[PDB]
């Protein structure tokens, strides 16, 4: 299932903590929300004082990466570049 | 004591849940609430202090949260007028929990521990009576009003030669019960520490059959009807 | 934290970028897979191909057409614009080396490995 999911290539900066491993691979479906925790997991943070953001504006939990990619990256090289808060 | 008292509380938001943790309460109230099975779930992992739980009137789906090793051994627990809560369900709550984790060896009822229990409403059956029963050593505070298939031939197991709840029923409430008459008194003799016995609205039992059971007690215990059919000691 | 009351991925971390991810169906039976490219993972792991394949067995190493490759990758929207593709020829004659994507390679070059549970 998921496993075989086209996969996206992410850049994760923080706004002006920070993330070491700030390259990431998830499944297309995969939504902001998912990537928000799994983020929160790392940096031992709660997914409340936490917010994904693309060209400096909040992304909606429910979008999922392939609809940031077509929404905002369309055609753009690899990889999606995207921005944490805290 | 600390108790939160959300009864009627249309939204039990997030916040909520997590006020509840910071405060870790003695008594929870989530009476007539949409409380889901997933945050009642969540609540009792949390709250290793709960000792009373009142959910009269949520989902069975919410209640049978309980039906779980992460249940703590609770003091008081009030279900009463839970809709699909019935015999089957009676048994998954008392019976011992099966989702033990390899690092446990508690296989009995997680409501051992109950003193009281509130029932009112419930469409259950003596079935239900023999596990409470056989798994409530406790239980002093008996709540069965309006309870249809409660019968004499109930109070008979309850107050039976051998049992617990022979000599550990302190308090019992009956109102409205139709099969009730006036001879679940004789077995209310059978009782060593009763001091509460609530017949009021009981269409079968006599105000005549209370009195007379005053009389008859009188010589060990006094009680008093101090109101119609409601039966204390004094 | 708290759900509210109306309520299995799988995320690879790197300090370095990421090499690229094919999805590719090589076998009907088999169905889509995501594959790197061997050339990249033997730039990355600084190994040649005979000491991958002796030291890391298990890695399920596939050739395929590499016109086969190109037919599939331009099938994806998500190289549609790519100059990645730039890189292969679609009337090439030759074969061209995946390796399969799985925690194993991600392990080994180097990356961890997140799962998300809800």
């Amino acid at each position: 299932y998921y496993r075989y999911d086209e996969q996206l290539n992410l850049c994760l900066e923080r706004l002006s903590s920070v993330l070491q491993n700030k390259y990431v691979r998830c499944s297309v479906r995969a939504e902001v929300r998912h990537l928000r925790r799994v983020l929160c997991h790392r940096l031992m943070l709660n997914p409340q004082h936490v917010q994904l953001l693309f060209d400096n504006e909040v992304l909606p939990d429910h979008m999922t990466m392939k609809q940031i990619w077509l929404s905002r990256w369309f055609g753009k090289p690899s990889p999606l570049l995207l921005q944490y808060s805290v | 004591g600390t108790r939160i008292d959300l009864n009627h509380c249309k939204s039990i938001t997030p916040l909520m849940l997590s006020g509840i943790i910071r405060r870790q309460p003695v008594s929870l109230d989530l009476s007539w609430t949409n409380i889901s099975k997933k945050q009642l779930s969540w609540l009792i992992n949390r709250l290793p202090g709960l000792r009373d739980l009142v959910l009269s009137g949520c989902s069975w789906i919410a209640v049978s949260a309980l039906c779980s090793s992460s249940c703590p051994l609770l003091r008081t627990l009030d279900v009463q007028w839970v809709e699909g809560l019935k015999d089957a369900q009676m048994r998954d709550l008392l019976s011992p929990p099966t989702d033990n984790r390899p690092g446990q060896m508690d296989n009995r009822s997680k409501l051992r521990n109950i003193v009281e229990l509130r029932l009112a409403g419930l469409d259950i059956t003596d079935a239900s009576l023999r596990l409470i029963i056989r798994h409530m050593p406790l239980l002093s505070k008996l709540h069965l009003s309006y309870c249809n298939h409660v019968t004499d031939q109930s109070i008979n197991l309850l107050t039976a030669v051998g049992t617990t709840t022979r000599d550990s029923l302190t308090e019992i409430n009956l109102s409205d019960c139709n099969k009730v008459t006036d001879q679940c008194l004789s077995f209310f003799k059978r009782c060593g520490n009763i001091c509460h016995i609530d017949l009021r609205y009981c269409k079968q039992v006599t105000k005549e059959g209370c009195e007379q059971f005053i009389a008859e007690m009188s010589v060990s215990v006094q009680f008093g009807q101090v109101e119609e059919k409601l039966l204390q000691k004094l | 934290n708290p759900p509210g009351p109306e309520d299995v991925f799988e995320f690879e971390f790197s300090e370095t970028p990421l090499l690229p991810c094919y999805n590719i169906q090589v076998s009907v039976a088999q169905g889509p897979r995501n594959w790197l490219l061997l050339s990249d993972v033997l730039k990355k792991l600084k190994m040649s191909s005979r000491i991958f394949r002796c030291n890391f067995p298990n890695v399920e190493i596939v050739t395929i057409a590499e016109a086969e490759f190109y037919r599939q990758v331009s099938a994806s929207l998500l190289f549609s614009c790519s100059k990645d593709l730039e890189a292969f020829n679609p009337e090439s004659k030759e074969l061209l080396d995946l390796v399969e994507f799985t925690n194993e390679i991600q392990t080994l070059l180097g990356s961890s490995v997140e799962w998300l549970h809800p």
